């Protein structure tokens, strides 16, 4: 994880957005930038000091300062909605390459919208099968990017978590789901578990108890 | 005119071996550097390795995550790059892409040969690492409750656990109920098995009266499960 990017950003049409990767190796190297849409190959947008491949619209420009490499879209358009990845050396003297974690860019078509969250506890039936799954369902949010944190009592839980990528529902708004797998003893031994959804820096937390 | 096409993706068990191919056209393959990149489900791009040209002796470098397990090679007479995946792990699941690779340099600005960049990419091939064979789902109710309800609307659903392979389809009331239904994409778990959920938002006033049944179809296992979902 030597190149770090925010997982999500949004931009309004015609506005300027900068997506930034941070890494120690970027003090010494330029970074290249890639656009990735679902179902499509990544495309190289910019590399080096100032190189933009033919075919790439000139509103994409790459810059660098300190340990940050930046892709600026001056005047975002709807077709710019995409995941954006940077890539560079992991370190000086390395023959290896690395990518940043990716930034999902939403090009707003709408005012942003907060999520609705419903947390279901394990069913008694699943506990009877010696299993326990908490199901955290998240709906109606825009942009379609959320961060999910689970807690046992007040302590963060990272093991046993699976979370789907947001996808549009039949009503054109986004939904996601997250799952926390526990043993029945883990479920019954705590006072509560919680599913906390962060969206646009605001949070909704649902709690259940055995 | 540059074309890259990956092939060979499929299912392989942990510890197994799989060979991927990438066929190239429209450029001088012989002297081109070629890179493999992968993307796990819902994750970012990860650099797997790169093979250089004859000037560098067909030298190969690997990400630490795959070193010692994957081997990259090429057959220029066929314009083909290969990825030999050995001792596969669940974490190798994902789309694998090949990319024509350049190394950035600029004599004018005194920038020495430096980072690599990926000028043209194929569409990728999917590798699924799972020890699983056909396995029907277990279906549990997500029962409506005061906790699942906000005034006049209640959420309820069905949790469809630990099946293989994809796909599972879910209907409600044999297809009579579509408004407010969302069936989520499956998660491939570390176990090599899939799980998904289907939720329906319905009128809270209806919970006493109306029957809600999720119909789970897993045709790979020849399984159908109907689960009537009621308040707890």
């Amino acid at each position: 994880s030597e190149l770090t990017q925010d997982p999500a950003v949004s931009v309004a049409l015609k506005q300027t957005v900068t997506i930034t990767c941070r890494g120690d190796s970027l003090r010494s190297f330029y970074a290249s930038w890639y656009q990735k849409k679902p179902g499509q190959a990544p495309v190289l947008l910019f590399y080096g000091k100032n190189n933009r491949p033919s075919g790439i619209p000139d509103r994409f420009s790459g810059s660098a300062s300190g340990n940050r490499a930046s892709l600026t879209i001056t005047g975002a358009q709807a077709e710019d909605e995409a995941d954006y990845y940077c890539s560079s050396r992991d370190k000086s003297g390395s023959r290896l390459s690395v990518f940043g974690g990716g930034t999902k860019l939403t090009v707003l078509s709408q005012p942003k919208a907060a999520p609705s969250v419903t947390l279901f506890p394990p069913s008694s039936e699943e506990l009877q099968a010696n299993k326990a799954t908490l199901v955290c369902l998240i709906s109606d949010f825009y942009p379609g990017a959320v961060t999910v944190a689970w807690k046992a009592d007040s302590s963060p839980v990272k093991a046993g978590v699976e979370t789907t990528t947001p996808s549009k529902q039949s009503n054109n708004k986004y939904a996601a789901s997250s799952y926390l797998s526990l043993t029945p003893e883990q479920w019954k031994s705590h006072r509560s578990y919680s599913c906390q959804v962060t969206h646009e820096g605001s949070t909704v937390e649902k709690t259940v108890a055995p | 005119e540059v074309r890259l096409v990956e092939s060979g993706g499929g299912l392989v068990k942990p510890g197994g071996s799989l060979r991927l191919s990438c066929s190239a056209s429209g450029f001088d393959f012989d002297n081109a550097w070629m890179t493999w990149v992968r993307q796990p489900p819902g994750k970012g791009l990860e650099w797997v390795g790169r093979i250089t040209g004859p000037g560098e002796g067909w030298s190969v470098d690997y990400a630490e995550s795959v070193k010692g397990r994957f081997t990259i090679s090429r057959d220029n007479t066929k314009n083909t790059l290969y990825l030999e995946m050995n001792n596969v792990r669940t974490e190798d699941t994902g789309y694998y892409f090949c990319a024509r690779t350049g190394k950035y340099y600029d004599f004018w600005s005194g920038y020495p040969p430096g980072e690599e960049y990926f000028q043209d990419w194929g569409q990728g091939t999917l590798v699924i690492v799972s020890s699983a064979s056909t396995k029907g789902p277990s279906v549990f109710p997500l029962a409506p409750s005061s906790k699942s309800t906000s005034g006049g609307t209640a959420a309820l659903g069905c949790l469809v656990k630990d099946y293989f392979p994809e796909p599972v389809t879910v209907s409600w009331n044999s297809g009579a109920l579509t408004s407010g239904v969302h069936t989520f994409p499956a998660v491939l778990q570390s176990s090599g098995l899939y799980s998904l959920s289907s939720v329906v938002t319905v009128p809270s006033s209806s919970l006493g009266t109306q029957t809600y049944i999720c119909n789970v179809n897993h045709k790979p296992s020849n399984t159908k499960v109907d689960k009537k979902v009621e308040p707890k």
